[PDB]
RNA sequence: GGACCUGGCGGUGCUUCAUAUCCCUCUAGAGGAGCCUGUUCUGUAAUCGAUAAACCCCGAUCAACCUCACCACCUCUUGCUCAGCCUAUAUACCGCCAUCUUCAGCAAACCCUGAUGAAGGCUACAAAGUAAGCGCAAGUACCCACGUAAAGACGUUAGGUCAAGGUGUAGCCCAUGAGGUGGCAAGAAAUGGGCUACAUUUUCUACCCCAGAAAACUACGAUAGCCCUUAUGAAACUUAAGGGUCGAAGGUGGAUUUAGC
């Protein structure tokens, strides 16, 4: 529940996305109302979401996978 | 869930195990209006056309 | 078998707000920051506004559960002042008594 | 905490109006409460959607609607196993042909699970909430049809067929089916051998000597197939031998002497079938007396666990044998063995329980001092059982013998609270006893207060089909109890009823 | 003038009960409460769900025991258990009472997922406190 | 004809009986079981309190007829086989903090209803003095700077409160994990600690 | 509801039997089971929190719970004044008027006249206000006359806390100094004051010199008042600790505490002067609550006469 | 059972709230209701797990209707092995 | 809904309008007074439209010495019970729905009031 | 038409009076200014209800959408519901209240008077009234005995509310029902209540009561306007907060009037 940065290995190591996904995992680590299965869902949703905005993320110089 | 409460006690009244005094009241008032002529019309075949 | 249509609309509203709760949360998170580019935040502003209006939680109204009264409702019992007093005046609400001091 | 001697069984409502008075109400008040739980489950399984909502934490699986209707509506091998766990005999047998007709391979473990459901119920549907004599093993039954179709048959196949025939009184055919099992170089199990001993004797009503030789052959085959007997195997032999009351006496003991050697602790049932066999309607009962004494010492100071269904019957049997022997020292051991641990649950159903206490309280009154007999009457009744007329009359013959005729105005108040208010035989033995002899004023005025309550009962009666009838003796006694007491005024108003109903008055009433 | 839970004065032929003879300002001075749970205590929750159960239970018993209820129900909760205590008339036969006890106990136990027990106290006639 | 109610069993009751057997467990007031002429209610002008028969005021009361002194003493005599003896060595509280310097807090809530859940049961508080830990000058100074307001200088007690995880066994393991990283991080001297 | 003697006689037997049952429940001895234990056992077995004590379960003797025919079978009333309607009241006026005639022939604090409501219990007769006054006028007339010994007993039947401060026990500290401790209350302020027998007039409030703690002179004047009145300023050392309230509520609470603790080091006569000066009384004036329909405690919202 | 126990009574809490008296208009006329919560703290000391288990079950089961409970348990633990000495 | 349902006493009290401003000062005609009817008079516990026979409540618990099981009336048999119930209702109503006039038809004068009420002390007229 | 009864009224008499009250008398206010808010007029395609005392920050312990009932356009038809209706009637009602009540009277059942008329019914050194029940009172709550709450009848005003909900009667049923999208709820004017002020007993700062500055066209004084940002939210010139700019009227208020021991 508290160490959720094992799941960010398919994300950029440095950048805005990492800084954004280090806030999602800090808030999800402070959440006693979700299970671990539900917390990964959130993380997997952004991964699928940033894979579909690759063209928009190239304009802003972000190399997501 | 008003459905569950309203459907359970409707079934229990038809099975005879719950006596609703409110429906009886309005079952008798609707029975006394058929004798007085004030019966609900058939849909489509209304007073207007 | 709800009190009225006004109550029935809220029931649907509350059901549609529970289905899109997570989707709306994930999309707002992008908007509620100064980290991501405006280009991406502008695309999320169009995605959360295209969802059904009834998924928005600001349309949910806390009505009474017996008489569907929109105002004069007590949140702890989800009852209107009129229905609360009726049960309280008959000694049916544990602990509730009239105050004198 | 112990039992409340002043209250009825907890299951009943603690309220004078809802308290069961008689023994008929006791059984009829629990059947109407069980009818409300069946009428509620009916409604809980017919309309589950109302009760599907679950607000309990932790989840209560026993407060959720059951779902009997099958779900898999296709035709596969896994859709049949779902209709066999729901005991859908008709659907499974009709859905098996379609599956078999298609030609899909059917495992041997799935066709043996269908025979079990057909061989057990005998191709008949189980009882449902809503939609003895003779043989229930029809010749045109699915159990035999599906048996032939099967291309391969293992041990379990026959084993579950022989047991299905004996259960539905098809004894004769099971023995014919057991010869085939021997022809296929197979080996039966213990359960299959258990039913073969029941069928053997039951099949033909031959003399015991021939039957004994026959039974020994199965047991010798049981030891030739590396089969180990269990408790039920011996229990059937004793149950089967019941018919040959006398002759079986000594042989039955042999069965009990082989259960110890091979380490098989006899249960309550094993002893229940011996005493019934030995027990016979004979005046001497010399043999029966010794048997029960030895059995009780062995059982003495033991705690029991359920093993065979017949275990419950033992307690009723022992008390009956004790009342026939008129021995109270042996009834205190049987009732003392019912109190240890939790053996009090083997007493039996309501019918068995009342019979046990009746025979028990009837041997206490007759045999022991009248001071303790009134302590057993306050404990058992009504908390344990409601009495039958013969028990109140048995108690009245003890007070008479114990010159304690001052409790009769208390025995009549209780009778009215136990449903014997209008029992002719009860009122005909209470009045005569009170009026038999003259008693001091203080005691003579109390009997008159019971005759004024017993007289009201005759005036008002529940059954109005026939005209009110007053027994000759009652009227003869109610009037003489008024005179002696001092109620002369009322003694002269009863004179008209003597000739009105043509009831002959005794000389002792006129002389006085 | 105030009207709530007050029985107006009459010639004297109207019989009222103790609970029916006292107004709301006596609910904690001369009367108790007909339902007793912890929902309304400081720091307790689920006060709105225990309330809906009470409103329905009082109606379920009023329509399931028609003409048999002398006085209002006294609902008691101890943990999972729910205890319904009632005063009933003796007009109805006992056979029918036992049926209604097993039907209501069982039905309400599967509906509110909790052990429900009902304790009847029959009375000959409606206890009368005074005649207003 | 019309059924007639039986007389109450109170009359049968003896003065020298066993009351616990009548009221073994909690039950509502049964006037036919309680052999007491107890009345309740506010009397009318020139009147007396209402009798127990049909009294709805005596049914509202949560009685303690099942918890009479004779019973409690009888109940607890049978419950002495479940209890364990407290180590005699631990006389006072100063001696308990020498062998057991860590105190764990955990709360259980009992409320009426069908659900027993409560989110307040997950909170775990861990208290431990810094004098019972093998700390030096540097470690103790650094450990007080990481915990912030969790350490009270007046009592020299570090309080760790964990409510992050749903279960109380996870928050207890997390509080013991925080104490270890803070202890092993207080002894580790970095290269940026020279600019103090 | 009329209760005869036979009904009350059956209630006497049920209480005695119920009194032996309640002693078996609690495990006491039936013989020495008083009525105070019954009140204690019924409050444990039947716990009621009703504010009215007359609405709670009670198991008393039938002579204290329940509150007769005035003619025989023939129908003649026993008393000769039956037809008056108030035979008990008029028999008393006839007796009192008969004792006032004999006197002619041969010739206080702590007590109050029986109230009207208490006089209807001795006679079991409803009485008007005016009739009660008439009876009192005859009794007073009886007292003025030279009544005999017997008459005094008759009048006594109809007839039914020193205002001194409670001195605190002087204690002694480790060093041996004598002092007295007391407590005060003013509005929401509570104060504890320790007054040493011998001192140099030093006061410390919460560990701070009083002039520093109380800048406003008025507050200091309140502190002086007790000592100035007993003309002993600069003779005791005070150490007080006040908590709650505000500036002026704390002084008043200390004044009262010092004054109460200074009564142990003064004579009885001086303590009565302090009482008559209002230094030992607790001011009961506290803030009044606001009402739902008004702007304030007593202020009302503007009346729209317009 | 041989347990040390101390009893005190924490100050009560009274929650009040006001409501309109009439169904319609008449704002100046309202009704006030309150809920009174009374406390009672039983502080036992020097128990064991087994002793607390049976005692709590016994009193918890007999807890009367309308009465909640909050059991706060202070457990004694020992320093973990890792905390005994630093990992040089 | 099911929570917006009152009791019979509350429904008739509002329908009859017996206590109101109109009654107080001759403001209401008596030409067509509304009349209270008991809708529970001829109702048996356990009888419903589906025609289910509940052992121990609707019908005898035991038949021929054996306990009955849950059964449901057939359409033909349940249709005869509803129609026979109506007949009892009409008969009861019909009976509820002759006088000797005095000097005039609507005149009170000349009408008999019977004998005076008996006195308490054994007096009769 | 004559003579009585009751009740109401009287620019009817007399007497005792109101104890925060009728008037004078004490204190702070209102009415004058600006703002906030409600109402009425007007306006708009665009709700309803309350509306002398007893309406007017009243239902609402609350309207950006929702709430919503309104308007315009489009759509559906056994329709979430063994339908539905915020359709009319509060002058059919229950229910919950207001008011006189900062009262004590209300009243069954009897009795008597008046020739057995409607009607009426007391005198304490007593002359026809007795009275359950109701209310008052007493008890209770809060910090007591005080005080404040609460309680406060029977009636009155066909008082208020069918739009809390329910409901009798009459009415609609391809529409007087149901759903969707967008939208209005403004201000020439008048008025009620409130907030802030007109300052020096004040303004600002420090402190929380021993201080230093300010002080009339850069003073006192807007919670208004304008601009920006932020918060909530899907959505804000729009709601709220804050900052910046701005620096108005106003200079202590006529007749009249409110509250408070
Ligand atoms: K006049
Ligand atoms: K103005
Ligand atoms: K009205
Ligand atoms: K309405
Ligand atoms: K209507
Ligand atoms: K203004
Ligand atoms: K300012
Ligand atoms: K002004
Ligand atoms: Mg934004
Ligand atoms: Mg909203
Ligand atoms: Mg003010
Ligand atoms: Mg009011
Ligand atoms: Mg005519
Ligand atoms: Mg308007
Ligand atoms: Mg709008
Ligand atoms: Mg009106
Ligand atoms: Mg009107
Ligand atoms: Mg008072
Ligand atoms: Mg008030
Ligand atoms: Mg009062
Ligand atoms: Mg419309
Ligand atoms: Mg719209
Ligand atoms: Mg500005
Ligand atoms: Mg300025």
């Amino acid at each position: 529940h508290i160490f959720l940065e094992k799941h960010l290995e398919s994300f950029p190591k440095q950048g805005p996305i990492r800084h954004f996904m280090e806030l999602v995992t800090c808030g999800l680590s402070k959440n006693p109302y979700l299970s671990v299965k539900q917390k990964v869902e959130h993380i997997e949703w952004f991964r699928n979401y940033f894979n579909e905005k690759k063209d928009i993320l190239k304009e802003s110089n972000i190399q997501f996978n | 869930n008003h459905h569950t409460y309203a459907e359970l006690m409707q079934t229990l009244r038809f099975l005879g195990l719950y006596r609703d005094e409110h429906q009886d009241f309005m079952d008798e008032q609707k029975r006394l209006k058929k004798l007085r002529g004030k019966e609900k019309p058939k849909k489509g075949e209304g007073k207007r056309a | 078998h709800y009190v009225d249509w006004r109550m029935w609309r809220d029931v649907k509203r509350r059901k549609m707000a529970y289905e899109y709760a997570d989707e709306r949360l994930r999309i707002n998170s992008l908007r509620k920051n100064t980290i991501l580019p405006k280009i991406l935040q502008d695309v999320a502003d169009e995605e959360i506004a295209a969802l059904p209006r009834d998924s928005c939680p600001v349309r949910i109204r806390n009505r009474c559960v017996m008489t569907s009264r929109p105002r004069g409702v007590k949140r702890r019992w989800r009852l209107s002042r009129i229905v609360f007093r009726h049960l309280a005046d008959h000694g049916q609400l544990s602990g509730i008594q009239r105050a004198t001091w | 905490v112990n039992r409340d001697t002043t209250a009825v069984p907890y299951v009943f409502q603690d309220d004078p109006y809802l308290m069961p008075a008689s023994s008929l109400e006791s059984r009829s008040f629990l059947l109407a409460k069980k009818s409300g739980e069946n009428v509620a489950k009916f409604i809980i399984n017919s309309y589950p959607k109302y009760f599907q909502k679950d607000i309990a934490e932790p989840h209560i699986p026993c407060l959720m609607p059951e779902y009997f209707e099958p779900q898999i509506k296709d035709i596969s091998e896994a859709a049949l196993k779902e209709r066999i766990e729901l005991r859908k005999v008709k659907a499974s047998v009709d859905m098996f042909d379609q599956l078999l007709q298609a030609g899909t391979t059917v495992s041997l473990e799935t066709t043996n699970s269908l025979l079990d459901l057909l061989c057990y119920y005998g191709d008949q549907e189980p009882s449902t909430d809503y939609h003895q004599f003779g043989v229930t093993w029809r010749a045109k039954n699915n159990a035999e049809r599906i048996f032939s179709l099967m291309p391969e048959k293992n041990e379990h196949s026959y084993c579950t067929m022989i047991r299905g025939m004996v259960k539905h009184r098809a004894y004769e055919q099971a023995l014919n089916l057991y010869t085939e099992l021997l022809n296929n170089r197979l080996h039966a199990d213990v359960y299959t051998f258990n039913a073969l001993i029941e069928a053997t004797v039951c099949a033909i009503n031959e003399k015991f000597e021939e039957k004994w030789s026959k039974i020994l052959e199965l047991l010798r085959h049981m030891v030739a197939q590396k089969v180990k007997p269990n408790l039920q195997t011996f229990n059937t032999i004793l149950k089967c031998l019941r018919r040959f009351h006398v002759f079986a006496r000594s042989p039955a003991l042999q069965v009990l002497r082989e259960m110890k050697a091979i380490g098989i602790e006899p249960s309550l049932a094993t002893y229940h079938h011996i005493i019934r066999l030995f027990d016979q309607p004979g005046d001497p009962l010399k043999r029966s007396s010794f048997i029960i004494y030895d059995i009780m010492n062995e059982l003495m100071g033991k705690r029991f666990s359920p093993k065979d269904p017949d275990d419950d019957k033992f307690f009723q049997s022992a008390m009956s044998i004790c009342s026939s022997l008129r021995d109270l020292e042996l009834a205190y051991q049987v009732h003392g063995l019912l109190k240890t641990g939790d053996n009090w649950k083997f007493i039996g159903p309501d019918q068995h329980r009342n019979f046990y206490y009746s025979k028990f309280f009837d041997l206490i009154c007759l045999m022991e001092q009248i001071d303790v007999t009134l302590k057993w009457y306050e404990d058992l009744i009504p908390s344990a059982y409601f009495p039958h007329s013969q028990t109140m009359i048995h108690l009245l013959q003890a007070l008479d013998v114990a010159n304690r005729l001052e409790v009769i105005p208390k025995i009549w108040k209780d009778s009215k609270e136990y449903g014997h208010t209008f029992r002719s035989d009860l009122r005909e033995e209470i009045l005569m006893l009170m009026a038999r002899d003259k008693h001091p004023p203080e005691l003579q005025v109390a009997f008159a207060d019971c005759a004024a309550d017993i007289k009201s009962a005759y005036e008002s009666q529940p059954i109005r089909q026939t005209a009110q009838d007053w027994p000759a003796t009652s009227l003869n006694c109610i009037a003489i109890l008024f005179l002696r007491a001092g109620r002369t005024q009322e003694a002269w108003k009863m004179l008209g009823l003597f000739r009105k109903h043509n009831k002959i008055p005794r000389s002792e009433l006129l002389n006085e | 003038k105030n009207r709530a839970a007050r029985v107006r004065v009459s010639k004297g032929d109207k019989p009222v009960t103790y609970e029916e003879a006292h107004a709301p300002h006596y609910i904690a001075h001369r009367k108790g409460w007909l339902s007793l749970h912890t929902g309304n205590l400081d720091g307790e929750d689920h006060a709105a769900e225990r309330t809906v159960e009470d409103v329905f239970l009082r109606k379920f018993m009023w329509g399931t025991f028609p003409g048999c209820l002398a006085d209002q129900l006294v609902l008691k909760r101890r943990g999972n258990q729910l205890e319904i205590c009632a005063v009933v008339l003796r007009q109805l036969s006992p056979h029918k009472y036992y049926f209604l006890v097993g039907y209501s106990e069982t039905l309400l136990s599967y509906f509110y997922k909790c052990p429900v027990r009902l304790h009847l106290q029959t009375v000959p006639s409606k206890v009368v406190y005074k005649y207003l | 004809p019309r059924r007639k109610a039986l007389p109450p069993r109170t009359e049968k009751m003896a003065v020298d009986q066993d009351w616990p057997s009548v009221y073994p467990v909690a039950a509502p007031f049964k006037p036919s079981a309680v052999p007491l002429p107890v009345r309740m209610g506010y009397p009318v002008k020139k009147g007396v309190p209402m009798a127990k028969e049909g009294n709805l005021e005596l049914l509202k009361i949560p009685n303690f007829l099942h918890l009479t002194p004779v019973a409690i003493k009888k109940h607890c005599e049978a419950l002495k086989d479940f209890c364990t003896e407290w180590p005699a060595a631990l006389d006072s509280d100063e001696k308990c903090e020498k062998h057991f310097p860590i105190e764990i807090d955990s709360t259980d809530y009992v409320s009426s209803g069908p659900s027993v859940r409560n989110p307040r049961a997950r909170v775990v508080v861990l208290r431990v003095k810094l004098s019972s830990l093998n700390l030096d000058d540097h470690a103790k100074k650094k450990l007080i700077k990481l915990v912030g307001e969790r350490y009270c200088k007046t009592t020299d007690v570090l309080t760790i409160k964990t409510d992050r995880c749903p279960l109380r066994r996870q928050n207890y393991d997390y509080a013991v994990y925080l104490l270890t990283v803070l202890y092993h991080e207080s002894w580790n001297t970095e290269e940026w600690e020279k600019s103090k | 509801e009329t209760y005869t003697e036979d009904f009350i006689k059956k209630q006497i037997e049920e209480f005695n039997i119920g009194k032996r049952h309640l002693a078996n429940m609690m495990g006491e001895d039936p013989e020495t089971f008083t009525q105070e234990d019954i009140d204690r056992a019924i409050a444990y077995l039947f716990p009621s929190g009703l504010f009215e004590k007359r609405a709670r379960p009670v198991m008393k003797h039938p002579e204290q719970i329940f509150p007769a025919i005035q003619w025989g079978e023939d129908g003649r009333p026993f008393h000769y004044l039956f037809y008056t309607g108030k035979q008990s009241y008029y028999s008393l006026m006839h007796d009192v008027y008969g004792m006032l005639l004999n006197l002619e022939k041969h010739q206080v604090i702590g007590s109050r006249w029986l109230i009207k409501e208490e006089l209807e219990e001795m006679l079991v007769e409803k009485l008007s206000d005016l009739d009660y006054m008439q009876f009192i006028r005859l009794l007073e007339k009886l007292l003025t006359s030279q009544c005999g010994a017997a008459e005094e007993e008759f009048v006594q039947r109809f007839r039914r806390e020193s205002k001194k401060q409670l001195i605190e026990p002087v204690q002694y500290d480790e060093q041996g100094m004598a002092f007295s401790k007391s407590e005060g209350k003013r509005k929401t302020a509570k104060a504890e004051a320790i007054v040493y027998k011998h001192g140099s007039g030093r006061i410390k409030v919460n560990g701070i010199d009083y002039q520093l703690y109380f800048p406003i002179t008025q507050d200091r004047e309140q502190l002086m008042f007790p000592f100035h009145f007993v003309d002993r300023l600069g003779k005791h050392d005070v150490t007080c600790t006040v908590s709650g309230g505000g500036r002026s509520a704390q002084a008043g609470a200390i004044r009262l505490a010092m004054a109460k603790a200074l009564c142990s080091f003064v004579t009885e006569d001086e303590v009565e002067w302090m009482r008559q000066a209002g230094l030992l009384t607790t001011d009961p004036r506290v803030r009044e609550r606001k009402k739902p329909g008004q702007e304030g405690a007593r202020r009302k919202f503007t009346w729209k006469k317009r | 059972l041989g347990i040390s126990i101390k009893v005190h009574e924490p100050p009560r809490k009274i929650e009040r709230f006001t409501l309109l008296q009439s169904v319609h208009i008449y704002k100046k006329h309202r009704v006030q209701y309150e809920m009174r919560t009374l406390y009672r703290c039983l502080e036992l000391e020097h128990l064991t797990g087994s002793t607390a288990d049976v005692y709590l079950e016994y009193i918890q089961r007999n807890l009367p209707e309308g009465v909640a409970m909050e059991v706060t348990k202070t457990q004694l633990e020992q320093l973990p092995e890792h905390i005994k000495e630093p990992i040089w | 809904s099911f929570f917006t349902k009152l009791t019979a006493d509350e429904l008739w009290k509002g329908a009859l309008a017996e206590t109101g401003a109109g009654a107080k000062k001759g403001r209401g005609k008596r030409t067509k007074k509304k009349k209270r009817k008991d809708l529970n008079r001829g109702q048996i516990i356990g009888e419903g439209r589906y025609g289910f026979l509940w052992p121990g409540l609707n019908v005898p618990l035991m038949k021929n010495g054996a306990v009955q099981t849950i059964a449901q009336r057939s359409k033909e048999e349940q249709e005869k019970v509803e129609a026979d119930m109506i007949q009892q209702r009409e008969e009861w109503d019909r009976k509820k729905k002759k006088r000797e006039r005095g000097w005039s038809g609507n005149s009170w004068g000349g009408i008999s009031l019977g004998p005076p009420d008996p006195g308490p002390c054994g007096e009769t007229y």
